[PDB]
RNA sequence: CGAGCUGGAGAUACGCUUUGACUCGGGGAUGUCCGAAUGGGGAAACCCACCUCGUAAGAGGUAUCCGCAAGGAUGGGAACUCAGGGAACUGAAACAUCUCAGUACCUGAAGGAGAAGAAAGAGAAUUCGAUUCCGUUAGUAGCGGCGAGCGAACCCGGAUCAGCCCAAUCAAGCCGAAGUGGCUGGAAAGCUACACCUCAGAAGGUGAGAGUCCUGUAGGCGAACGAGAGGUCGUUGUUCGUGAAACGAUGACUGAAUCCGCGCGGACCACCGCGCAAGGCUAAAUACUCCCAGUGACCGAUAGCGCAUAGUACCGUGAGGGAAAGGUGAAAAGAACCCCGGGAGGGGAGUGAAAGAGAACCUGAAACCGUGGACUUACAAGCAGUCAUGGCACCUUAUGCGUGUUAUGGCGUGCCUAUUGAAGCAUGAGCCGGCGACUUAGACCUGACGUGCGAGCUUAAGUUGAAAAACGGAGGCGGAGC
RNA sequence: GUAGGGGAGCGUUCAGUCCGCGGAGAAGCCAUACCGGAAGGAGUGGUGGAGCCGACUGAAGUGCGGAUGCCGGCAUGAGU
């Protein structure tokens, strides 16, 4: 059986050139009028997971994409 | 798993033929084929010979009584002989007449 | 780097698998080889496969007995095998270059023997084993060795075969096993100037 | 291929059992209780190698004290007596002197009470 | 029969169980627990019963395959090919085997000698540096 | 075929057979009664009739459905095929959509295959051209309480190739090379000395292991008979879960054009492309394996099928469940006869190489039961051991580091499991013997070790060969990221 | 030194090859004071009556005291 790709992880995770794993910062959908404008700015973004969380994601998409 | 199975139920000699005893205790003694059973591959030759016992039965006769009769042998200790050589001999199938198949050696025939 | 016998004597060709032949790669090639031909035909029954009804034998608690559900179980005499062999296959694809380097290194090994004997033409009358025996005898094949013969001529093979100590191989039926199995190799030689280039 | 037990289990078993002769009742005839008895035997063997070294020292000491006191001396005072006069004897040996050779042990006594004076 | 495999080619497997040698009793598995048990399952992305990291993270953007360009470098074509030239069926026989995708040329490292190239697109600084060395770049019609 | 035969059965008698038996191959004749059962009935294998011929004996006919007739159908068949109907456990660490799964099961029809098939197509090159199957694309595109998880197709490479008609050689069998002498042994195949055939050294049988003793093998011969439309509502199919939902598919209602016409191309329109629905058949590649043959790093009597045969004994009203089972000897020469006993059993004798093989018959372990002998025990508190010493005994890895056995002293809380903590009055266990538990798979993922190539590396299906392997570049991995 | 990780090995069937034994007697069984660091391994003798050891290599249905485990035989309770 070919190991399947974890379709949830498709739109939320990114493989990197070196071989680290990325995602988008969170809290941006109704936690808005908070705000602060620098939070709202800092959140829409993107960023690298701390580390412990790497193996799993890697196993989520074997193809990298 | 019958004895003839290995030898295709086939006798390499007929009844009434003379035979030399190849192997065993009666090496080389000679005799007439008195009885030959193909499927079992067993053959009687006036030379083997044992002492059998008739136990109780009042037929034949109340008392026991012992007896001297030959005990059949396994085909593979039997061979056709060759009047010249006089010895243990193989066989070739050649022809005669008038539709008869016959048996030769290295110098036919028996 | 070596001579023929009957109908010429060239053979200085063929580069060879140095340093002085390696057994490691040989091993690779041979175990692969035997693996490739295993029947993989061992087969046993498991719990699903034993003819035992699946009905519960008696009550889960009560009885005073230990608990069981079925008599088709691997802790049960006459049951299933827990972890038996089912028919499988062992045949993989060893990298080509390694098969090639192998065969090569076989010939090379048998060269430093020197148990190579390159041969041209032969001379066995018309398909007779006695004549194979005399031919062999003229070439130093006493009988005290096991010999692999490779040729494309129907009748020379047809003459060797029935000899206990000769194993007979047509064309490119060659392989590291069969070779390394035997002592002497009859190459022949016609195939050698092509199996260099 | 399959590989039965064939022969191994019985060889193991007989090994244990044959270690176990002279054991009482089932302890020498049933495998498991043999094997078991033997675990405890393990403990006892190891222990008692050390412990017999403990025991014999004891014995020597007893005898020594005895001889010491025959000639009017305690053991302890006898042994400081010996160390003082730098006589350097094993107590195994001191015991054997004490038990086997009277006059000699006597001489060591006098030497030691001298070393004490 | 003479032969032997390489030291360190073949490690003998783990036979867990088989006595106090040895991994006794529990065969690695530890004492009790769901991990101890014998069943196919958990599996791998199951944290606690909780609420999973991947499930807590925002999805971004759709998905699209689009077209992907097969990369050819300068530095490849340059230094030591001695221009056997590009064409179409020539590149393959040298080294840039793909099919099904259009070819692109990108800057890489260095340019000097002039060559004629046949790609499907290329970068600005690549056409610029290939011309400034005397070579032309061919895009299709 | 050519001398034996009279089934397993081995047992006495009768006898058959060179006028060709027995066995093998091939056709016919006979073929009671039941079972689709079909004359009517019926609790299968039994009861009762009617008609035509016949002297009676006997023979033949008497079901239902399609058809004028001829003739066809009914029933059965392990798996495999299609069709009508269609689960749940379970997974989602609860559950309802979802998943298990169109799986299990039920019914139907049919064959040695079946299905499918001759584009109102796939598709995006104005490319391809019936279907099925394998590889691959590819866990990609997509689906999804966007959770669990589900998951194509096109291209490309293979296997096999096909498209036509209608409505205005194998199955019996025969021939078939080459060795003798001495030695061990109960027995020769083994040993030994010389010797031969090999297109034949595959294999089995022969008193132990046989190329050359038998059957055979390579090779050759071989038969009279024998065989080769659209719509709306309600739904669903494929990746298709109402999603923007195309398309097919019908249950209900409704219902157009026929060539400047019609149908598609993922709402929908134009344009540009592909297509001729509503009429049928079609071999080949594919599936399966009751049966047959060959093979095996499959099993050899708790193994392997449940069976060294039995769906039996046995259990159950029934559906249904369901065992254990093996071995004299080379050859029955299967122990005449004598002794004790009603017999059973045994002791002789005799046979045998061996009865240290006697029919409760290969080896014959352990638990467990006894006889005999050594040293020992009737003032003793004990997880039975262990250490130390003394006594007796014994001398084939043995006169010392001894072997057996003991007296007395010191010391000592069974094993396993589970636990903070086990001698525990916590779990398991009568005993010994056997069976008994971390494996397999994928051409998946990720490391360690090793090997081959190395800026390159590799093939898969398959093709051919096959006492081997070689081809096969389709594909896949590196090569650039964001 | 418990869970656990790591390392070097012992023994079992089957397989390839090499060595080689075996009716002046194999495997199996039985006794034993010898050998090896341990799994274990030999020597001799008794049994048995036809097959088998050692070495290297390969593949496993490969090692038992437990599971109120399974099949089987035989104990206890009891001359009750
Ligand atoms: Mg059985
Ligand atoms: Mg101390
Ligand atoms: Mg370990
Ligand atoms: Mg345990
Ligand atoms: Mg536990
Ligand atoms: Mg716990
Ligand atoms: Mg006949
Ligand atoms: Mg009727
Ligand atoms: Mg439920
Ligand atoms: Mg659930
Ligand atoms: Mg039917
Ligand atoms: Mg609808
Ligand atoms: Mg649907
Ligand atoms: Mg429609
Ligand atoms: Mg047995
Ligand atoms: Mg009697
Ligand atoms: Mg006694
Ligand atoms: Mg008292
Ligand atoms: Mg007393
Ligand atoms: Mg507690
Ligand atoms: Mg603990
Ligand atoms: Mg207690
Ligand atoms: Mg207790
Ligand atoms: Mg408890
Ligand atoms: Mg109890
Ligand atoms: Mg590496
Ligand atoms: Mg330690
Ligand atoms: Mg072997
Ligand atoms: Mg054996
Ligand atoms: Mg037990
Ligand atoms: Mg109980
Ligand atoms: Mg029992
Ligand atoms: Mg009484
Ligand atoms: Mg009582
Ligand atoms: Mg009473």
């Amino acid at each position: 059986p070919k190991m399947k790709t974890h379709k949830m992880a498709k739109r939320r995770i990114k493989i990197t050139g070196t071989g680290k794993v990325m995602a988008f910062k969170s809290g941006k959908r109704h936690q808005n009028t908070g705000k602060s404008g620098d939070e709202i700015r800092g959140k829409g973004k993107g960023f690298v997971l701390a580390k412990a969380e790497w193996a799993r994601m890697k196993l989520m998409l074997p193809r990298g994409k | 798993p019958s004895a003839g199975s290995h030898h295709n139920d086939k006798l390499h000699f007929k009844k009434g033929d003379t035979v030399i005893v190849l192997s065993g205790k009666h090496k080389g003694q000679t005799g007439k084929v008195l009885l030959a059973l193909p499927r079992d591959q067993k053959v009687v030759v006036e030379g083997v010979n044992v002492i059998t016992k008739n136990v109780k039965p009042s037929m034949t006769n109340p008392q026991g009584g012992q007896e001297q009769r030959e005990l059949a042998l396994h085909a593979s200790k039997v061979a056709l002989v060759d009047p010249e050589t006089g010895k243990a001999t193989r066989v070739r199938k050649q022809i005669v007449d008038g539709k008869k198949v016959r048996v030769a050696v290295a110098s036919g025939k028996t | 780097a070596q001579i023929n016998v009957i109908g010429q004597n060239g053979g200085r060709t063929i580069e060879l698998p140095l340093p002085e032949v390696n057994s490691g790669v040989l091993h690779e090639v041979v175990t692969w080889q035997l693996a490739s031909r295993r029947r993989g035909t061992a087969s046993t029954r498991t719990r699903a496969q034993v003819s035992k009804t699946g009905r519960k034998m008696y009550g889960q608690k009560g009885t005073g007995n230990a608990r069981h559900g079925d008599r088709s179980v691997p802790t049960f005499v006459g049951g299933g095998v827990a972890f038996g062999p089912k028919p499988r296959s062992y045949d993989y694809t060893l990298p080509r270059q390694v098969r090639q380097l192998g065969l090569a290194m076989a010939i090379a090994s048998r060269q430093e023997g020197g148990k190579l004997v390159a041969v041209d033409g032969f001379d066995i009358a018309d398909a007779k084993t006695k004549n194979f025996i005399s031919w062999a005898k003229q070439n130093g094949l006493d009988g005290t060795e096991k010999v692999l013969l490779v040729t494309d001529d129907e009748n020379t093979r047809r003459a060797a075969r029935n000899v206990s100590w000769v194993s007979v191989l047509p064309v490119a039926g060659v392989n590291v096993y069969d070779i390394l199995r035997h002592d002497r190799l009859v190459i022949d030689a016609a195939a050698l100037e092509i199996v260099e280039e | 291929p399959r590989a039965k037990t064939g022969i191994v289990r019985r060889r193991r078993h007989k090994k244990v059992l044959k270690r176990a002769k002279g054991f009482w009742g089932s302890r020498s005839k049933q495998y498991r209780n043999a094997f078991q008895t033997l675990l405890n035997a393990a403990t006892y063997e190891y222990r008692d190698r050390r412990n017999k070294k403990r025991d014999f020292r004891r014995l020597w000491i007893q005898r020594i004290n005895a001889g010491a006191r025959l000639h009017g001396m305690n053991y302890s005072t006898f042994i400081n007596g010996l160390k003082r006069a730098n006589i350097d004897l094993n107590r195994k040996v001191l015991a054997d002197i004490a038990a086997r050779e009277p006059e000699a042990f006597k001489a060591l006594v006098d030497a030691s009470r001298n070393a004490r004076q | 029969h003479d032969l032997k495999p390489t030291p360190g080619s073949r490690k003998d497997r783990k036979r867990v169980g088989r006595g106090p040698g040895g991994t006794d009793k529990t065969a690695g598995r530890g004492h009790k627990g769901q991990k101890s048990r014998s069943g196919a399952g958990k599996g791998a992305f199951f944290e606690g019963g909780r609420s999973r990291l991947i499930a807590r993270l925002p999805k971004r953007g759709f998905n699209n395959v689009g077209t992907t360009y097969e990369v050819v470098k300068l530095s490849q074509l340059q230094d030591l090919e001695d221009t056997t030239f590009d064409r179409d069926t020539l590149e393959a026989y040298r080294l840039v085997r793909r099919k099904n995708r259009p070819v692109k040329l990108l800057a890489s490292g260095e340019i000097s000698r002039a060559v004629t190239v046949h790609v499907d697109a290329a970068s600005a600084a690549a056409i610029k540096a290939v011309e400034a060395a005397g070579g032309r770049v061919v895009l299709p019609e």
